[PDB]
């Protein structure tokens, strides 16, 4: 119903710079296995990462050493990041995604067999799987009881 | 809706007895649960938190279990102290929006102090110049005593109030009654209250 | 490379200076669930249906932007690092559905290798600017921390018309034009 | 030590007027500044969290319209308008966004007053202890009475030999309505300071009860009685044997 979100951690404190943060939730067998990774990226370089396989922030480049160390050294910061595997990854997958992404089923249409406008992606010569960006794909489907 | 519901109160307990303030919460999210405490004249402040379901938190002899199946976070203390008189707020936070706190309505607690050597008496203070008021002081009574409003005209009575004289390890209740009338006398000021039979009038 | 049946990204906070340029999105399996309009302070669902079945408090995106805005400022004062150079984006134009003359359709311009995520994607029909019927996505993150973005043109397929996707970017000396006609093959 | 200051601490708000509140962050390591309101029934409710200088946001709740601004890294503001019901506004701060420990500032208490003529300052008298109490208990209880005041925006304190004393003090938690049936009844408050009889019996001791009243401030006033502006009123008594 309601998506929860990951909280990025904060640095203690003319040229164009790009910053990027992402909180990634990896699911296998539903939520039987969840792997959780946050990435702090500066100037096209990932420089700090939290990885639930590791259980603490790590410096991806030397620039990140002070920040990873600070976030790990504050118990509340570290435990709240660790907990997001459950409060965000698991919650979103078992809640809202069960009403949206995991239920989407768009039936495919069919010198050329144009199999278009289908979702999800599991489906002589046919081009690679192309992503339309509108939650459909083009190129025997989960949305079909029978396969012309 | 995400919400918190706790005991309406107000709660009054004798010192040394146990406290239970009930708290239910409702959310589909994964909350962190809190108690906050607000002592008289102060702002709220954190008592303790519990971020992991089915764990306990505790502080100042208070404790609460994040009971996920019952969606409860009941506050307990085995032996309340007079200094626990306060308003207690149950609260939750979810990882959404501004990560803000959602508060229960609060439960006021008054802890009546244990008065080991009751010395109940009604005293007349010295009449003040620059005031036509005659002031009576009902003091040193048991916490069993309740003070009732006056049923007489132009007599004002304030409820019992606990003062602490730290360097003598001594606490005492008092209530004040004052008036303009000549009919007013400390012997009859508190007649609508049920006071100790052995109360001493000087 | 992490193997998984699904990946949810909850979410993605991108910020640039100068210009105070922010973007906040959620993704699932590479598709955008929503972005937060940071000026309107509003959640914008890419599938309206999803916005009727679930919800998301846009303030969560606004607060993510405040954090990364602060983080970027500290990192810039702390680092002696030279900013990464501008890339040259690359564009591809293809229709959404099988072309059937007279049958409404959508022309997709897929723009990749975007860095920094500042770009102008516009459409021309027979060398004439086309502003009507145009939609474009947020900047999608790529593994190499460049971005991609798609622009869409609704159109009626006819034999004569020549469409261009026009891409303007700091990493390009001159705008790039990708062409498409109804007869064309991708 | 305290992390936050809030100005003003009390304010009476005539209808159709607005008021401007400040919250000053005394320690920049707690930069997540928020507003919470607490209504007259003690319900607490988050209003705003504004991290960055220049941030501004409006919100309308029942009883008040809000405009909040983060002016600098250490300065948070709130404009309260169209206020139809009183409330208390708390500034809070934390070291991180939504941090587990929200530190609550000292609070700004706002009241709507319909009739500036209903505002009265307190009368303060102090009453010396009963000789009978000294004879029976070896302790001496002074009583301070603050009477006839409206609204209930008062702080009462005791001062012994120039030093504010907290030990042996008890001030009523609630004030008394002097006119129980009126919705704008004037108030009474009583406070007691209890000392050793020997401490009261030595004449080298100055006991002072002081009452801080919050009122109209230098607002339009017409009545022939003294204008009930914000002020202080006291009453003293030295020791006697
Ligand atoms: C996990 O996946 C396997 C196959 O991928 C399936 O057989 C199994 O039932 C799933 N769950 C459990 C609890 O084993």
């Amino acid at each position: 119903q309601v998506y929860s979100l990951i909280r990025p951690n904060e640095n203690p404190a003319e040229r164009h710079f790009v910053y990027q943060f992402m909180g990634e939730c990896y699911f296998t067998n539903g939520t039987q296995r969840i792997r959780y990774v946050t990435r702090y990226i500066y100037n096209r370089e990932e420089y700090v990462r939290y990885d639930s396989d590791v259980g603490e922030h790590r410096a991806v480049t030397e620039l990140g050493r002070p920040d990873a160390e600070y976030w790990n050294s504050q118990p509340e910061i570290l435990e709240r990041t660790r907990a997001e595997l459950d409060t965000v990854c698991r919650h979103n997958y078992e809640g809202p995604e069960t009403h949206t992404s995991l239920r989407r089923l768009e039936q495919p249409n069919v010198t050329v067999c144009s199999v278009t406008d289908f979702y999800p992606a599991k489906i002589v010569s046919s081009t690679q799987l192309i992503r339309n960006g509108d939650w459909t794909f083009q190129v025997e489907h989960p949305s079909l009881k029978s396969p012309t | 809706g995400d919400s918190v519901t706790q005991t309406e109160g107000p709660v009054t307990l004798s010192e040394g007895t146990s406290l239970t303030v009930n708290c239910s919460y409702e959310t589909k999210q994964y909350p962190t649960l809190f108690w906050y405490v607000q002592y008289p004249g102060e702002g709220p402040q954190l008592l303790f938190k519990v971020p992991k379901a089915n764990e306990k938190g505790s502080s100042r002899g208070f404790e609460a279990t994040y009971n996920k199946e019952a969606t409860s976070f009941h506050l307990q203390k085995a032996s309340v102290q007079e200094s626990d008189s306060a308003v207690y707020y149950c609260a939750l936070r979810i990882s959404s929006g501004s990560w803000q706190l959602i508060f229960g309505s609060g439960t006021q607690l008054t802890v009546m102090p244990h008065i080991q050597n009751p010395d109940p008496a009604v005293y007349q203070l010295r009449d003040s110049k620059s005031s036509d008021k005659s002031v009576c002081l009902f003091t040193d009574f048991d916490s069993q005593t309740n003070v009732s409003q006056s049923k007489d005209s132009d007599v004002y009575i304030t409820d019992k109030c606990v003062l602490d004289m730290r360097s003598m390890d001594f606490k005492s209740n008092s209530a004040v009654a004052w008036s303009n009338k000549s009919d007013f006398a400390c012997a009859n000021a508190f007649n609508n209250s049920i006071i100790p039979e052995d109360t001493f009038f000087p | 490379d992490i193997e998984a049946d699904h990946v949810g990204t909850y979410g993605i906070s991108v910020y640039q200076s100068p210009g105070d340029i922010g973007q906040y999105t959620f993704e699932f399996d590479g598709d955008e669930l929503f972005y937060v309009d940071l000026d309107k302070k509003e959640t914008v669902w890419m599938l309206p249906e999803f916005g009727q079945l679930a919800s998301f408090d846009p303030q969560g995106g606004l607060q993510n932007i405040a954090v990364v805005k602060h983080n970027l400022g500290v990192l810039t004062k702390r680092s002696n690092s030279t900013p990464a150079t501008n890339e040259a984006p690359q564009a591809t134009v293809f229709p959404k559905s099988p072309v059937l003359l007279g049958q409404p359709n959508t022309l997709i311009c897929f723009v990749d290798n975007i860095f920094p995520p500042v770009i102008n994607i516009t459409w021309l029909r027979n060398s004439k600017s086309v502003a009507d019927g145009v939609y474009e996505t947020s900047f999608f993150v790529n593994r190499d921390y460049s971005f991609h973005k798609l622009s869409y043109l609704t159109f009626i397929p006819s034999d004569d018309d020549i469409y261009d996707c026009k891409v303007e970017h700091w990493g390009l000396e001159e705008p790039v034009l990708k062409h498409w006609t109804s007869g064309l093959e991708v | 030590v305290t992390l936050l200051e809030q100005n003003p601490r009390w304010r009476l708000v005539p209808r159709g007027q607005a008021v401007n509140l400040r919250c000053i962050l005394k320690n920049s390591q707690y930069p997540w500044m928020s507003w919470y309101q607490q209504d007259l029934q003690k319900q607490l409710q988050w209003l705003f969290t504004l991290r960055s200088p220049g941030d501004k946001e409006v919100k309308s709740l029942p009883g008040a319209d809000y405009l909040a601004t983060r002016v600098t890294d250490t300065e948070l503001r709130l404009q309260v308008a169209n206020m139809s019901q009183g409330r208390t506004l708390y500034c809070t701060c934390s070291a991180e966004l939504g941090g587990d420990t929200q530190y609550f500032g000292p609070g700004t208490r706002l009241l709507v007053l319909e009739d500036l003529n209903k505002v009265f300052p307190p009368e303060v008298a102090v009453f010396e202890p009963s000789e009978a109490e000294i004879s029976h208990t070896q302790k001496a209880t002074l009583v301070c009475l603050a009477t006839g005041f409206y609204p209930d925006h008062v702080e009462l304190s005791w001062w012994v030999n120039g030093k504010e004393v907290h030990s042996g003090v008890c001030t009523d938690p609630q004030p008394l309505k002097e006119q129980p049936a009126l919705n704008d009844s004037r108030y009474a408050l009583s406070s007691r300071l209890r000392v050793s009889a020997t401490f009261w019996q030595n004449p080298r001791n100055h006991f002072r009860c002081q009452v801080q009243f919050y009122g109209l401030s230098e607002d339009e006033w017409t009545q022939d009685r003294a204008k009930p502006v914000t002020q202080i009123v006291s009453a003293e008594a030295w020791g006697r044997a």
